[PDB]
């Protein structure tokens, strides 16, 4: 509640979606499993086998809650079409306000025409962010991004990964192939707002872990889904890179079901137990 | 860490692969430090256990060119527990 | 998609409280803040109060403060209203609607109340009980049209239905509404026009209904002298 | 406080005319307002708000205007679903308010009511009370009087009335009072008469009637 | 085994019981007090657990300890007094359908099999009640205390088979149990039979007794029925004649 | 959950091999069950956990194994104790639930029954209700006694009690109550009792008339 934070929208379907914005209300469950029916694992798709590329502009009008979607560049986007502030994050959350038009700060409410905003991504360290996520005047969720990457693969159902899949092209990676929140194919990003855009990742758990992006400091409450009794053998484990917490005195936090690129504390290899899932075992 | 290519899916592994096996000998085999090779013989697939992080046997009773051959489905060290 | 159900149709005396409650279903989200209008017969709509839904502290008008307290609770995602000190003329129907943000912006963001709204409750705010109703023939006394009816009077409480030969006879059938006398009973005139010719050969007869006393009456009503 | 009023208490038009409504509030305000249409017997819709809007799904016939202190719901063409009566609402962060309301119905030719008197029945008499009936049909528009006259004698204060809405084919009203007077009262007069004056009528027309007729 | 209850207790309907289980080691530190429900006539059934141990390991969803049957939330509450050494099953609001019997177990539970966090480590589960002590019984009826009616079967030649006769003494219209017969007073007892009480009509208890006795003992030796209706203190010795 | 088991009732002799067994709807993960043992008036006692280890100071008499949806309870030899109710509980799962019973009698020869009736007492006639009791004892059980009130069968208006089982005859015995005022006493004149049993090839009436 700034006055640098662009607020224009029209509750044109009545569903009283802006209410949220003030006071938190419960969020309807039984849709879920409707809106989120077309959210394929990352089992069923295609293999990639060669050289690897950065995408170009997919436009196909998907749903931007799969984590499977694949953003487009993109810039300077008009201030009458965000509601809400807009959360375009460096892999921690960070916010971005409304700027006039050649970048000078604005306190004008969002409501000029003057006042625009601007995503200009570049990947780090050298860049500023990844990618973008806001919602719309009429309440949608939008995204931006870098382009993807081009898997390849045989076949129609090429991949092209707008995150880190370890899975289907052993050299895709976040800093390299990374997108938006999704650090893995099962976790995102946690800022306050994230029960609004995604309207139910609401049964997440909550994680403690960061990362090194060209040798800096990062601390994330990656918010990753589970639930108890899912099989996780070992053809069901996700690179997610990162520097581990240091749990206990041999034990390192890891994503649920995943594991981390690291060698041992002394002489080992990658030591992961068979049934506490986030638990990666410094030397075993 | 390596990888194991197969059935249309890529999941680590820690048996080394070829192009990560160098020399070779009867008895005696070393390797890259990162992995743990084992080989196909007589029907029998033991994990090559390894007493240096670049020197491994199969039987420390007795110790203490292209004549092996290896294999990628081979789970070793891979989820030991303590 | 959203549908808002209310309680029913309710009566009491004066002096006494009533409590009205209405549920929402079928919306995106669980709880939605619920406002809620009445409007006296025959007069324009006055809003009682309601959850406001930007802090959920209940707002009532300047004329209720006291009176009226509002309540809800988020395990049905119902909203109560409970009165005090009934007066005869709160005699209306209520209606409960939601408080929905629709516009935003200029530092501050209002409210509306938006579509659609509950089917309506309605309160009968009167000290009487069940009374039947006291039918008497409005005989006719000329030109080629005359014009007669059944009056019923002394009924309560609403609605009474009236069917001139058993609905054989609708047309020209006026049918006025009810209105609340000084003894809180109810009244009312029906008057249909029927050539004179046939006052004396067809059978005219008043259906007077009442359901809430169970009473039939049918009158026989002839020409006067 | 903020006090809403509309001007005229009624209107009339018909089918395809241009009309015009305004509400006016005591207090300038800069743009909230809001107008309901409200069904007779149903609930009530909105319209438009920050008094230019439309709302989704209202054809784009509705156009209000206006700002400050006055406003208005001007139609280019009215419709059969038209007829009804606008409620011009104010809102703001913590109270609404409606206004009296304004209501539209169709335009049709003067016509003149049909005067009846039916005296008391023998039955109310008997209970105690009399209640001359006094009946107006079939006129137009709803603008009429009705007085009330015993041996010649003016009346005021104990009598009530009802009135039917519009009639949707003749376009004409109808209506009904009934003067409330005891049985003694009753039976110390002569001569009972109800004096109704019109607009389609060139002069007042008195129905009477004498006792025990 | 180490459980000591309160003994039987009569309370009227909509009222707050109460009912404590000490346990004689008088160690609550690693026991897992269960609560197991049995009215007479019908099979057992689990009512709660509760747990004197910290968060550390309550049961998987890691809710509070004292987690309840599925259908005994907030109709009972189950609460423990580690400083006293004591248990109870705090009550409120006494239905007149919850006669039976309440038992005590030490249900030792069960490690978490399957997948779970760091976090949700040694989060045990359900499964045990071992060792079980004694009982106790809770009746409530709309029915006040009263003694007992004592009626003579009076024994007759139609109820007499071969040798040895059919008698007996009734008893009924008394409340709270137990009611002691000692039929025929210190007599020997062959094939007597001493059917439990029924509940009849009005809310009212009966009970019969009912023994075989040769034909000539009854000319030659007096049956008196001795009854003991303890909860009312009624006290009574009717006798039984031809 | 919905734990089920059969037979209702079982009829063995000591010294004999037995089976006992209690189906689940949905099989229990890692064969969580576990069975338990009440003698009459007594607190019931644990017997198995796991479907096959047995708990301290147990005979080796008494074992069970399975898994999946099956289980079962074996004894080696039944002896004068091992009569009781058995109940299996399932558990595991945050969910524990219990089955209905199973009791275990002793098959012995079938027994003839002795009918039996006693007018009401004049004192109970005094209170203004008449009770009639039919007393049935020495037998083999499930059968059925019958009510007529002169030439009437009478139906929902007798209540009936039974005994449990015998240590030295093993036999059952019943005391059907039947009530009614003592207007209705009067009202009729002749009262029957009539029994229907397995081991009797006819049934057995016994009546009395009023006064
Ligand atoms: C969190 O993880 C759970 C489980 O890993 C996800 O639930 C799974 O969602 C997929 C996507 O729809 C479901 O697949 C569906 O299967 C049906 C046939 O059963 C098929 O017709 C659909 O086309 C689709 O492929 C899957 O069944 C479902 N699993 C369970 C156990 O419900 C969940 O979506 C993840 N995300 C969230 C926010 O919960
Ligand atoms: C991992 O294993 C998969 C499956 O065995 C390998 O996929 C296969 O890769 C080869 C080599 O790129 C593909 O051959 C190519 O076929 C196309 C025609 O489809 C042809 O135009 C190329 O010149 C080349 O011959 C083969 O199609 C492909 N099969 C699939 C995808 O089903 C993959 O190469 C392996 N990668 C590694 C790093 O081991
Ligand atoms: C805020 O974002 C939402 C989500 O993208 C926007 O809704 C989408 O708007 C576009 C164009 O305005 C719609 O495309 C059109 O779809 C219709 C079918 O409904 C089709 O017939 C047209 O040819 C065209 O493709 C798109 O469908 C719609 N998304 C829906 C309905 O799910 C919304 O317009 C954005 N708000 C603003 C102010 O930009
Ligand atoms: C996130 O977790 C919550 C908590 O479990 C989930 O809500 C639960 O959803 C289940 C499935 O519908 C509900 O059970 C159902 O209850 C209805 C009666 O309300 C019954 O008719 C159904 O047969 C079924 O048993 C459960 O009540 C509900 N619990 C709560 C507190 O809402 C929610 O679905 C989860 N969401 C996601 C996206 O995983
Ligand atoms: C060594 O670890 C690997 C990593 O998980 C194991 O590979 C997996 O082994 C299972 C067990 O055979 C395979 O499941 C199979 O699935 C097919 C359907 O595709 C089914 O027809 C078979 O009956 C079997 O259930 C699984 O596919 C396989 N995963 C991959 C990626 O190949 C391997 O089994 C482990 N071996 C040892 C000796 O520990
Ligand atoms: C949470 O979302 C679910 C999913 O829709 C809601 O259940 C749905 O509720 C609506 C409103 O009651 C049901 O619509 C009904 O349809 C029948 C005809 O089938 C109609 O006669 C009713 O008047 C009403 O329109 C809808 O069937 C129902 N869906 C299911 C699958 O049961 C639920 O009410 C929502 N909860 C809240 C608190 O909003
Ligand atoms: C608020 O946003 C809604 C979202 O569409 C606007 O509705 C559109 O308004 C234009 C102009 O009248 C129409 O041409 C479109 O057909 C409307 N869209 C729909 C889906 O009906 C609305 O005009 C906006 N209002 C304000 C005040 O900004
Ligand atoms: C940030 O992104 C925007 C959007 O792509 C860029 O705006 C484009 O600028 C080029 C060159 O000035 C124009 O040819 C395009 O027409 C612009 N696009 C739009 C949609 O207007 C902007 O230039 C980028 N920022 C910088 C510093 O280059
Ligand atoms: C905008 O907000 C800042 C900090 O909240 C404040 O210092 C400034 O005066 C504000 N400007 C306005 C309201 O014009
Ligand atoms: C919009 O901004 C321009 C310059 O940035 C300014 O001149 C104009 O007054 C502003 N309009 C509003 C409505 O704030
Ligand atoms: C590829 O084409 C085949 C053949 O029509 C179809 O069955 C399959 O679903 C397609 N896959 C994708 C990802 O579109
Ligand atoms: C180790 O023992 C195995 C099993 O007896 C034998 O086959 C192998 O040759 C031995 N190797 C050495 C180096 O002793
Ligand atoms: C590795 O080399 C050995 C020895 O020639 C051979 O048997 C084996 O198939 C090779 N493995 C692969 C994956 O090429
Ligand atoms: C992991 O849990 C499963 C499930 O009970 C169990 O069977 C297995 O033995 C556990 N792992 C180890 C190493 O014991």
């Amino acid at each position: 509640h700034i006055n640098r934070t662009a607020l224009n929208c029209n509750d044109s379907l009545h569903t009283g979606f802006l209410a949220a914005l003030f006071y938190t209300h419960k969020f309807n469950a039984s849709g879920c499993p409707e809106r989120m029916a077309h959210c394929r694992p990352i089992d069923e798709f295609a293999q990639g086998w060669g050289p690897i590329t950065y995408a170009e502009g997919h436009g196909s009008d998907q749903r931007p809650y799969c984590w499977h979607y694949a953003p487009r560049q993109c810039g300077t986007i008009p201030a009458s079409q965000v509601c809400g502030p807009v959360y375009c994050f460096t892999p921690s959350p960070v916010v971005v306000g409304t700027t006039d038009r050649f970048g000078a700060p604005t306190y004008t409410w969002g409501e000029n025409e003057t006042d625009v905003l601007i995503l200009n991504n570049t990947r780090p360290p050298q860049g500023n962010w990844f990618g973008c996520t806001w919602m719309n005047s009429t309440g949608f969720t939008k995204t931006c991004g870098g382009p993807p990457c081009n898997i390849g693969g045989v076949g129609n159902n090429t991949l092209t990964c707008p995150t880190d899949c370890f899975r289907k092209h052993p050299e895709a990676t976040y800093t390299k192939c990374g997108s938006g929140p999704w650090l893995t194919p099962r976790c995102l990003v946690d800022y306050p707002y994230r029960l609004w855009h995604y309207p139910c990742t609401v049964n997440f758990t909550i994680f403690k872990v960061r990362m090194y992006v060209g040798g800096v400091e990062h601390r994330l409450n990656a918010a990753c889904n589970w639930t108890r009794g899912e099989r996780c053998d070992l053809q069901d484990r996700d690179r997610s890179e990162l520097s581990p917490l240091l749990l206990s005195t041999t034990e390192w936090q890891i994503l649920p079901c995943s594991f981390t690129t690291l060698p041992a504390l002394s002489t080992g290899l990658i030591h992961l137990h068979q049934n506490i899932v986030d638990v990666q075992y410094l030397y075993g | 860490y390596e990888v194991r290519n197969a059935s249309g899916l890529y999941h680590v592994t820690n048996d080394c692969s070829n192009a990560s096996i160098v020399y070779e000998t009867t008895d005696m085999i070393m390797h890259t430090p990162g992995c743990v090779p084992c080989v196909r013989e007589d029907n029998s697939s033991r994990c090559w256990v390894a007493l240096t992080p670049t020197l491994a046997a199969r039987n420390a009773s007795v110790p203490t060119p292209r004549r092996h051959e290896t294999v990628q489905d081979c789970n070793c060290s891979i989820y030991p527990g303590h | 998609q959203v549908q808002l159900v209310q309680s029913g149709a309710e009566v009491k005396k004066p002096g006494s409280s009533v409590k009205v409650s209405c549920t929402t279903s079928g919306g995106t989200y669980i709880n939605y803040a619920i406002s809620w209008v009445r409007q006296a017969p025959g007069q324009g709509l006055e809003w009682v109060g309601g959850m406001s839904p930007i802090s959920n502290t209940p707002k009532y008008a300047q004329k209720f403060q006291g009176r009226v307290t509002i309540t809800a609770d988020e395990s049905t995602s119902t909203t109560y209203m409970e009165l005090s000190s009934l007066r005869p003329e709160d005699t209306a129907v209520y209606y409960c609607a939601r408080d929905l943000l629709k516009y935003c912006g200029g530092g501050n963001c209002h409210s509306l109340l938006v579509d659609p709204w509950g089917q309506g409750t309605l309160v009968t705010v009167s000290s009487a009980s069940t009374k039947g109703p006291s039918v008497f023939p409005l005989a006719p006394s000329s030109g080629g049209t005359a014009a007669l009816g059944c009056l019923v009077k002394d009924y309560f409480p609403e609605p009474v239905t009236v069917s001139w030969n058993s609905g054989a006879l609708t047309s020209g059938v006026h049918t006025f509404p009810a209105v609340l006398q000084s003894s809180g009973l109810y009244s009312l005139s029906s008057v249909v026009t029927v050539p004179s010719s046939s006052l004396g050969t067809q059978t005219y007869i008043c259906n007077v209904n009442h359901k809430p006393s169970n009473t039939k009456v049918d009158k026989r009503v002839e020409p006067k002298s | 406080d903020i006090v809403m009023t509309q001007s005229p208490s009624t209107l009339s038009a018909s089918v395809g005319d241009r009309v015009t409504i305004s509400c006016r509030a005591s207090q300038s305000i800069s743009s909230w307002l809001a107008w309901y249409q409200q069904k007779p017997g149903r609930a009530p819709k909105l319209l438009i708000y920050k008094a230019s809007s439309l709302e989704t799904g209202v054809p784009s016939r509705f156009s209000g205007s206006g700002s400050g202190t006055e406003f208005t719901l001007t139609i280019s063409s009215l419709q059969p679903d038209d007829f009804a009566t606008y409620y011009c609402q104010h809102y703001n962060t913590y109270l609404f308010t409606f206004g009296p309301g304004t209501k539209v119905d169709l335009k049709r030719t003067v016509a003149a009511p049909s005067v009846f008197i039916f005296p008391p029945s023998d039955e109310q008499l008997k209970s105690g009370t009399a209640s001359v009936v006094c009946l107006l049909n079939n006129f137009y528009p709803r603008e009429a009087k009705v007085q009330w006259k015993v041996d010649n004698a003016l009346q005021s204060g104990n009598s009530q009335e009802s009135v039917t809405e519009q009639d949707s084919k003749d376009s004409t009203y109808s209506l009904s009072s009934t003067l409330t007077l005891s049985k003694a009262d009753y039976e110390k007069h002569k001569v009972y008469a109800c004096e109704v004056t019109h607009q389609g009528l060139s002069s007042p027309v008195t129905k009477s009637f004498n006792r025990g007729e």
